């Protein structure tokens, strides 16, 4: 596993020893090379994971997450170099250092064998994101949003630590393999109920679960393009990965304690999908759609069936790619008009046709158009929920109806109609932005031909 | 759509608008031409019956009952011209309307084609640039200190001037841009 | 993408298929049921003392 | 002229060697987990007349 | 073909009727079939025979991997991790093999339904019975284990089923 | 800008806890959750009771 | 290997070749539409062969060529079903599409994006073929959503027009409503039958329960625009006339009826679902024709006519005659598409005018279009020995001799009369009388593309019914013994509708004017269904999305409980703790109190 970690570490002295006009080129090239190297982890087994050493291991669940995390960094560098042009060399290198540190922390988090190390890295990921949001954000709210990002997570994650060090004091180990093999049932008691709550809510906050989701429309909106990209694509999936990992020790209590969270998630799908219909901010609309999509993965993990787990993995990967592309597309318009109001700039299909095509593809993939992996994950989760309960089909389908509504609306408001007259500074799209959307969307369509690569260990 | 609106519609304008609307809806009801001519003459006689009423209260009441009768008897599916706000080709060609400033972002290879057109465009741009200050001064001097009471704009008054705020009116894309 | 497409079958899907064909042949030829209800041999299971 | 290329492009070999070094650091780790090599009940086998270890 | 086994993928003797014409009109289907054979089939078989001659010049083989039988979870001690790991791997392999057996039976059923045409309800009772038996066995073994399944959970399910059967047998013997 | 600010950022400073506001919030945020919880609990208890006595016709239900 | 499978696969394969050439130097040249039309014609000619093979020996096949994946005991593979339905509908769809592209080469000659239009039509055709040839439910869903998205993109072709975007989004919404039922059926079949393909579903369901069939019926109602979800089809006329002629008239809108036909073995076992289907079809075929008999937009009249025909197809499905429904689909495609091309020709010749009130005497001004529309109206009304006679009259006679809901039969007969009623309306108001268009005459139909495209479908609408009906094997038991009065009932009601429609149309020539009645207002405003269902539920949903979901809950109370209460409590606690004047006299007394408390509470209890 060190063959991926060490080059990511070497990215730092490389960036700090590069020329003032050569940091972006070298960083992008070597991050793409690291992604190519990380592609080798997709060769998984059918019975047990890839145990590299006592500290790091890779399963079929963490391999696609690793690949996506390594792939996102070149895209973040490509999207960030536009608005950081007037920045000084030292601060450019500091921003690239923040991105590299975030990638390294995510790489170590997705492969840690022991739960305490996983928690340590999973919490260490907060610092670079907070620094990026609160230092390179554009508006005055970026400070407050930062606080919302910091204290929402910690208030959920601090009890988790108290749980973890407790478990090692009773079972003797926190290694995932030992925990899986030596699993024991959870008795129905208040102490076990609160231990279940402590081991779960830390991942519910990061999803975010409906009710504890207020930090996301702030953090995603006020963050820069790379911050929002890393927040939507990868940082939201940490909760899902941790919950899928830790639900082993929670049975059979998960049958009883999941009802409030299940109800919250199935109603939050409708609530957030309806909120998306009336949103004057485009970035806020994308952020709320992210919560609407993550509620489905919450339900899938809670119902605890193999089809649900496969659907959750596929939906996590697909949503990461789709949300990253949508945030990039919104940022392209923002860098022209310097406003996030959706109705300010209209009829952009006439002026930017290829960008309109990118918008159409992103919108179609967002609403789970078959045979995209978004649709595969959504349909697997729907079938698992229908097996869990038939009446669920009333809600999920309703959500689908709303999902296609606010998506195409978002496409109609910005791309169709007539252009606003007073705006006259809409320059043709650069090759960098078009390449960014192409690199966002081509793997998304490529993953259709090989879905088993992103279906998790339950395949 | 070119004329500046007024603060209110006088009685004469209201009656004329009602007459035109009633004639249009009658034509919608009377599909055949001769029948429409017959009933249009009947409607014109009905309107001329009170052509010289001097009691303004009585005239207003008569107009109110005429409006009520029209609203009751209007055609649910009146004929609309294709390019009218309700027609089948109202905003059909808006997707083909491109603003002219986009031509400023063309690559030099694209501007290599159509050289005479871009020379004339440069002449037009110079003409626009050379006359903006005079138009602003004319607007400042003609406008009352409180502000413009209406949206009507004054014409050019000297010899070498152009009417103020003329660029976007003159440089409209087209009615059939493609 | 080409590297991912031609990844060696480490999931043992074709191996599982081949074992399935062998077992189906054997059980159909001997007339045994194609699939057993118990995956573990009951002789190796020591159940509790009594039903009450 | 070799200096003109090396002195401003050596930062391009930090990540490459950082790759190969990592690979080496992986192999050494495999040397510390050989307590069951050719000892599992599923893969236990008689050694070839010339080989010394079933895997490195 | 010899690519697959005919005992595992059986089919009826393929009775077909000989052409018996009644009218003197030409058959367009025969003319089009001759055109397809002369224009499409012959170049394809020529290219394939060339490819086969090329393949025969380089003959190398690949082998089916054989796995030994290791003790199951029933013979492992409570906290003995090594035999537990080996038994769990063997159980996962057996689970995959059972899945593929169910897949083969389902393929038989699908081929039956398509082949028999309008008499599929009567001529495919054997396939339906085989699928019902295999599905019942698979449901008894692996159903309701859920995610995070293991050999221990399957053993517990089998023990519970065996207790239920023993109680039912004792109740029946009392009559 | 005024429209967007009023629709997004000016709402909470102009919010006061009132009986109407409290009742509407409690209803629209709490009632649906317990209604759906009751519906799903009733359906799942019925299904589990049917399973326990073994009358559901769960044949061919391999995938879940 | 027999050529059947190879030809069937190649017919679908060669349609995708012009799509791959969309980035080549043929897409930027004015020869692309002719290239696509030639490709479609060649595909139709290739597809003609498997149809001949089936007519010879009744040969059917399924080809499972590419194994997509395997989820435990479920295997998903790329499989195509080449039964009677596929091998019969593919040539008809290809022929209609070829004629439609030939017509569009003339209709959309002045459009700057004609190449994109033709490639969009080809993409829709590919999606429709995927829908028809699908063997499993996942591939069928792929084709379903493909044709839905293509319809969305083609309705809003003029994206600068608000009404086109509104109609496209409305169609998407109405189709998603039935997509809910489609997903319900897919989930039920996966859970209970452990399969998504048709073979295992048919094997494992001897008596299909209510829920999957209800989901399939909901999906079919959504796709075919039945009474519950009808209004999207009439409003889909905002798009170009070729889009209306190809997608929303003959080929795409029959997808729900086709889906119900594909699952007919399961529908034969459930009486309740058949009754529901019959009632829905009857109410749709009545209501749509009742709305049509007063419309002024010609495209709207044809849209309501095709919706009524779809309702008749659903009624036919409801009486357990799926093959009759498929035969009626195949027959309806021809004359409905050619009627739409005639309407488009009139619109183009009258300077993009669609209101029939401004169309006068075109009987002699447009002889070819006039004769084509006359033949089409005769075929649609069930004139004997035309194309529509071999399907519609048999449908009526089958409903007349079945254990049927009496109201459904009565509404079907009334709809049969109203069909002739609105055909008379169209003919009388578009071709008879005196001209009512602007005097600058632009009427010109002497274009070889238009003439040939209309003439091919005219020959179809004349002879295809007899050609097909005599070449398919019998799929049902005929109704050979009928009373004379009930054998001619379809003809009697069609004739009677003809006479009353002609009489009430000639009534308009009198010099009498009177205000409309409430029945006419109900009929003309589409039963007030769009005026109510597009305003009340939409307003309530969009108001609740902001008043409660966004403002009351997200922006106020969720903030009030967790973060704002925490901030307020911490601020108050900090203010209380840090508000000390710094006088030793106070906190030394506090030290004294603390010392006493520690000596008493803790030290005295050891
Ligand atoms: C099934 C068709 C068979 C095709 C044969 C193979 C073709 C391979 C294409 C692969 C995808 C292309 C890459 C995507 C980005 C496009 C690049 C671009 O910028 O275009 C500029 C380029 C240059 O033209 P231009 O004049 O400069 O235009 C500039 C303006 O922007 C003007 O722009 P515009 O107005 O021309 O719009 C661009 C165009 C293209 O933009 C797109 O949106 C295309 C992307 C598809 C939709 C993506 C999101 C939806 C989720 C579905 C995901 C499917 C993944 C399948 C696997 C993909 C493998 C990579 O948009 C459309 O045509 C409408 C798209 C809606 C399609 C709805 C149908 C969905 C279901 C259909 C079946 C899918 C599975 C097939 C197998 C089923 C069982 C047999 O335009 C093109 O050359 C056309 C692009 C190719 C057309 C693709 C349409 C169908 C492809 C569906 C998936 C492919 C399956 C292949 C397997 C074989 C079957
Ligand atoms: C074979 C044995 C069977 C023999 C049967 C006996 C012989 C035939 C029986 C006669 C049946 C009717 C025939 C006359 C057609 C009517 C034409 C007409 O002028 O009507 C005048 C008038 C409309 O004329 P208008 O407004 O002055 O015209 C304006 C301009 O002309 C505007 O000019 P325009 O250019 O726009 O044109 C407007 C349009 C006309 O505009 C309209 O839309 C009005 C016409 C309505 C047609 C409705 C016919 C069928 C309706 C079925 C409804 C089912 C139940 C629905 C009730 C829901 C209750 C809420 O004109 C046309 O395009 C042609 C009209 C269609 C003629 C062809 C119709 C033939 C099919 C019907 C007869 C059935 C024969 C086959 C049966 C075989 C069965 C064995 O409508 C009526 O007053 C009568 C309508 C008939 C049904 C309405 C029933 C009363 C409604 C309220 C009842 C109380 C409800 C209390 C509450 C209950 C709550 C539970
Ligand atoms: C906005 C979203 C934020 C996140 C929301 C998270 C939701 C947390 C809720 C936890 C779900 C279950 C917790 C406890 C399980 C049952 C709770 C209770 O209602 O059940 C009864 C419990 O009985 C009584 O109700 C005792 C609880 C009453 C006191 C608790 C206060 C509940 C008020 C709601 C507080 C709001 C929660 C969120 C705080 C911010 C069952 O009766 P009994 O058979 O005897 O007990 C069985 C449990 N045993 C086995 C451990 C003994
Ligand atoms: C611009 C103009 C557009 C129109 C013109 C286009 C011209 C045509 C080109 C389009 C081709 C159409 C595709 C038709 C399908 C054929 C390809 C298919 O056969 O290959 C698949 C193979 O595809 C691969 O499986 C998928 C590639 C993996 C995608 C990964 C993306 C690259 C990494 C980037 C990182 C991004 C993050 C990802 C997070 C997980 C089949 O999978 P498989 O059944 O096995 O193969 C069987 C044989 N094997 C096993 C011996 C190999
Ligand atoms: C381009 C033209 C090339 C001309 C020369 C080639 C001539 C024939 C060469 C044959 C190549 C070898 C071959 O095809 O063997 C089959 C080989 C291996 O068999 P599998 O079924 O894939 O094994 C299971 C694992 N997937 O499969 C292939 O590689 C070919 C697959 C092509 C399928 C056709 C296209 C279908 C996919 C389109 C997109 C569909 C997305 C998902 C749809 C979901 C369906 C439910
Ligand atoms: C018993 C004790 C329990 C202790 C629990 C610790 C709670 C952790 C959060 C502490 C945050 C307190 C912040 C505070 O009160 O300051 C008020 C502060 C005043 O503004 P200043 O920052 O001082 O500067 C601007 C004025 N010149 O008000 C604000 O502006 C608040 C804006 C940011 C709020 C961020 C808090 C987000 C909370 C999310 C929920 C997590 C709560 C933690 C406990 C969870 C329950 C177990
Ligand atoms: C952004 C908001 C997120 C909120 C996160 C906070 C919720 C976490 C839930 C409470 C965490 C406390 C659990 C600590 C770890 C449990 C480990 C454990 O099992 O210990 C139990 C003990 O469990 C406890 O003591 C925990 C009691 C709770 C103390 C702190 C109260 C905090 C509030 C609890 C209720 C709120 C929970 C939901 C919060 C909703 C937020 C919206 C048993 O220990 P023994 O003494 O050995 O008993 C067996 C031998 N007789």
């Amino acid at each position: 596993m060190l063959k991926i970690i060490i080059p990511t570490t070497m990215l730092l002295p490389m960036t700090w020893m590069s020329k003032h006009n050569m940091i972006w080129i070298n960083a992008t090239v070597h991050s793409l090379l690291i992604s190519l190297i990380s592609l080798s982890l997709l060769n998984q087994l059918g019975e047990n994971s890839l145990n590299f050493s006592l500290t790091f291991f890779s399963d079929s669940l963490s391999a696609p997450l690793l690949v996506l995390t390594t792939w996102l960094l070149p895209l973040m560098l490509m999207a960030s170099q536009s608005h950081l042009s007037k920045e000084t060399t030292t601060r450019k290198k500091l921003y690239i250092t923040m991105l590299i540190l975030l990638q390294l922390f995510l790489i170590m988090t997705f492969t840690a064998t022991e739960l305490i190390l996983f928690y340590i890295l999973f919490e260490a990921t907060l610092v670079p994101t907070l620094i990026i949001i609160t230092r390179w954000g554009n508006q005055t709210e970026r400070l407050n949003a930062g606080l919302y990002f910091l204290f929402y997570t910690l208030a959920g994650s601090l009890p988790l630590l108290v749980a973890l060090v407790y478990i090692q004091n009773t079972t003797g180990s926190l290694n995932f393999l030992i925990i899986h093999y030596w699993s024991h049932p959870l008795s129905n008691s208040w102490s076990n109920i609160f231990m279940w709550l402590a081991c779960i809510m830390a991942f519910m906050v990061k999803m975010p679960l409906y009710g504890l989701h207020l930090w996301l429309p702030k953090a995603h909106v006020e963050a820069p393009i790379a911050g929002s990209m890393v927040l939507a694509a990868v940082l939201l999936k940490l909760g899902g990965y941790g919950m899928m990992r830790i639900t082993t020790i929670l049975n059979p209590l998960t049958n009883y304690m999941a009802y409030p969270f299940l109800m919250l998630s199935m109603w939050g799908m409708i609530m957030t999908s309806s909120i998306c219909l009336r949103q004057t901010d485009l970035k806020s609309l994308i952020a709320y759609s992210s919560v609407s999509h993550m509620a489905l993965v919450i339900v899938a993990i809670m119902i605890q069936t193999p089809w649900s787990f496969m659907g959750a993995t596929a939906l996590m990967i697909a949503h990461g790619l789709t949300s990253s592309m949508l945030f990039c597309l919104a940022n392209t318009n923002y860098e022209r008009v310097h406003s996030r109001t959706m109705i300010l700039a209209r009829g952009l299909q006439t002026l930017l046709p290829l960008m309109a095509t990118w918008w159409l593809v992103a919108s179609l993939t967002n609403l789970a158009l078959p045979p995209s992996i978004n649709l595969i994950g959504e349909l697997f989760i729907i079938t698992a929920s229908f097996s869990w309960s038939n009446i669920t089909i009333i809600l999920m389908g309703m959500n689908m109806m709303i999902t296609a509504l606010y998506s195409l609306y978002m496409l109609i408001t910005t791309q169709r109609g007539k252009y606003t007259h007073h705006i006259n500074n809409i320059k043709p799209s650069f090759t960098r932005e078009n390449a960014l959307m192409a690199l966002h969307i081509l793997p998304l369509l490529l993953l259709t031909l090989n879905p088993k690569m992103i279906l998790g260990p339950l395949y | 759509a070119f004329s500046a609106p007024a603060a209110y519609l006088t009685h004469q304008q209201k009656v004329l608008r009602l007459y035109k609307r009633a004639l249009r809806h009658l034509e919608s009801w009377c599909v055949h031409r001769d029948k429409y001519r017959y009933f249009a003459c009947l409607m014109r006689a009905r309107f001329d019956e009170h052509k010289n009423e001097k009691d303004m209260v009585k005239a207003t009441q008569l107009l109110r009952q005429a409006e009520e009768e029209f609203w009751y008897g209007q055609h649910p599916q009146p004929y609309i011209f294709p390019e009218s706000p309700g027609g089948t080709s109202y905003e059909r060609y808006e997707c083909y309307k491109v603003p002219e400033w986009c031509l400023d972002d063309w690559h030099p290879s694209e501007k290599a084609m159509y050289p005479d057109y871009f020379a004339k465009r440069e002449q037009w741009k110079r003409l626009r640039r050379e006359s903006w200050e005079r138009e602003v001064k004319q607007l400042q001097e003609e406008t009352p200190p409180g502000g413009p009471r209406t949206e009507a704009l004054p014409p050019a008054r000297k010899e070498g001037d152009l009417p103020p705020l003329w660029w976007h009116i003159v440089t409209r894309p087209r009615e059939r841009p493609m | 993408s080409t590297f991912v497409a031609y990844l060696p079958d480490y999931r043992m899907q074709e191996w599982a298929r081949r074992e399935a064909e062998r077992l189906v042949k054997y059980r159909e030829a001997n007339g045994l049921p194609l699939m057993e209800s118990n995956c573990f041999d009951p002789n190796k299971i020591q159940l509790p003392e009594d039903e009450d | 002229n070799v200096l003109q290329i090396v002195r401003d492009h050596w930062v391009h070999i930090l990540v490459p060697v950082g790759f190969v070094f990592g690979c080496y650091l992986d192999r050494r780790s495999d040397e510390k987990l050989t307590a069951f090599r050719n000892k599992s009940l599923l893969f236990k086998r008689e050694l070839r007349p010339n080989e010394e270890v079933t895997w490195k | 073909p010899d690519s697959w086994d005919k005992d595992v993928y059986p089919e009826p003797p393929r009775r077909t009727p000989a052409p018996a014409p009644q009218t003197s009109l030409p058959n367009p289907v025969t003319y089009l079939t001759k055109i397809f054979d002369l224009l499409v089939d012959r170049p394809v078989t020529l290219a394939r025979e060339f490819i086969e001659q090329q393949h025969a010049k380089n003959r190398y083989y690949y082998y089916h991997r054989e796995f030994r039988r290791v003790p199951d979870i029933t013979e492992c001690e409570e906290k003995d991790i090594l035999c537990m790991f080996e038994a769990e791997m063997q159980w996962r392999r057996d689970y995959k093999v059972d899945q593929e057996i169910v897949n083969i039976i389902q393929e038989r059923l699908k081929a039956c339904q398509q082949r028999e045409g309008e008499s599929y309800r009567q001529n495919c009772a054997k396939e339906l019975e085989q699928f019902t038996q295999v599905s019942k066995a698979f449901q008894d073994r692996y159903s309701d284990l859920g995610a995070h399944y293991s050999a221990r959970k399957c053993l517990a399910k089998q023990k519970q089923r065996m207790l239920a059967e023993r109680k039912a047998a004792k109740e029946a013997a009392a009559a | 800008i005024r429209w967007t600010y009023a629709r997004s950022a000016n709402i909470y400073p102009n919010f006061r806890p009132t009986p109407k506001t409290s009742l509407l919030g409690a209803l629209f945020g709490i009632g649906p959750l317990f209604f759906w919880y009751y519906v799903f609990k009733t359906d799942r208890d019925k299904k589990e009771k049917l399973i326990q006595e073994g009358k559901l016709d769960q044949t061919f239900n391999i995938s879940y | 290997m027999n050529p059947f499978a190879s030809l069937t696969l190649t017919t679908l394969t060669i349609l995708t070749i012009p799509i791959m050439m969309s980035n080549s130097n043929i897409y930027k040249t004015n020869l692309y539409p002719n290239y696509v039309k030639t490709t479609v014609s060649y595909a139709f000619t290739l597809s003609l062969v498997p149809l001949l093979m089936f007519m010879h020996t009744g040969q059917e096949m399924i080809i499972s060529n590419w194994h997509w994946m395997t989820l435990q005991t479920v295997e998903l593979s790329l499989s195509f079903k080449m039964d009677y339905f596929s091998v019969m509908f593919i040539p008809v769809a290809l022929f209609v599409t070829w004629s439609i592209m030939e017509f569009s080469m003339w209709y959309m000659h002045s459009d700057p994006f004609i190449n994109r239009f033709f490639k969009y039509l080809l993409l829709f055709l590919i999606t429709m073929m995927i829908l028809v040839t699908a063997n499993n439910l996942f591939q069928l869903f792929i084709g379903w959503e493909g044709v839905g998205i293509m319809s969305f993109l083609l309705i809003g072709w003029w994206h600068g027009r608000t009404d086109a975007n509104t109609a496209a989004l409305q169609a998407i919404l109405y189709n998603r409503i039935g997509d809910i039922g489609f997903v319900l059926s897919m989930a039920w079949f996966l859970t209970h039958s452990n399969a998504w393909d048709l073979q295992q579903i048919f094997m494992l369901n001897n008596e299909c329960p209510n829920m999957p069939l209800i989901g399939l019926l909901l999906a079919a109602a959504g796709k075919s625009a039945q009474f519950g979800l009808h209004p999207w089809l009439p409003s889909a006329m905002e798009g170009p006339t070729p889009v209306s002629a190809l997608l929303h008239s003959s080929t795409m809108v029959v997808a729900g009826v086709f889906l119900l036909i594909r699952f007919y073995p399961l529908m034969e076992t459930n009486k309740l679902v058949q009754t529901m289907t019959l009632c829905l079809g009857a109410i749709t075929t009545l209501f749509t024709a009742l709305c049509a008999i007063t419309q002024n937009d010609i495209k709207k009249i044809v849209a309501f006519s095709t919706s009524s025909q779809l309702g008749l197809m659903m009624v036919t499905i409801g009486i357990n005659q799926p093959h009759l429904a498929f035969l009626h689909i195949c027959m309806h495609a021809f004359f409905k598409a050619m009627l739409f091309m005639c309407s488009g020709s009139i619109i183009h010749s009258l300077n993009d005018e669609q209101d029939i009130r401004k169309m006068g005497g075109l009987y002699k001004a447009m002889p070819f279009t006039t004769t084509a529309l006359i033949i089409g109206s005769l075929a649609l009304t069930g004139m004997p020995y035309l194309t529509g006679f071999y399907s519609k009259d048999l449908i009526i006679e089958a409903v007349n001799m079945s254990y049927t809901n009496a109201w459904a039969l009565l509404m079907t007969l009334i709809a049969t009369s109203l069909t002739a009623a609105y055909s008379t309306r169209i003919i009388f108001f578009a071709f008879l009388g005196k001209p009512r268009f602007p005097p600058l005459v632009l009427i010109n139909e002497n274009n070889p593309l238009l003439i040939n495209s209309i003439k091919r479908l005219l020959i179809g609408s004349i002879f295809a019914g007899f050609i097909i009906s005599n070449n398919i094997p019998p799929m049902t038991v005929p109704n050979t013994t009928m009373p004379l009065y009930m054998k001619m009932t379809a003809l009697i009601v069609t004739i009677m509708g003809f006479m009353l429609a002609l009489e009430l149309n000639n009534t308009t020539y009198y010099l009498k004017f009177k205000y409309p009645s409430q029945t006419y207002k109900f009929s003309n405003m589409l039963g007030y269904y769009p005026s109510i269902m597009h305003r009340l539920p939409t307003y309530h949903n969009l108001s609740m999305s902001q008043k409660s979901a966004s403002s009351l809950l997200d922006l106020i109370w969720l903030e009030t409980i967790l973060p704002k209460t925490t901030s307020f409590i911490q601020m108050k606690m900090s203010i209380m703790v840090s508000n000390q004047k710094g006088l030793i006299k106070l906190y030394f007394l506090s030290f004294l109190i603390t010392i006493m408390i520690s000596m008493t509470l803790f030290n005295y209890h050891e």
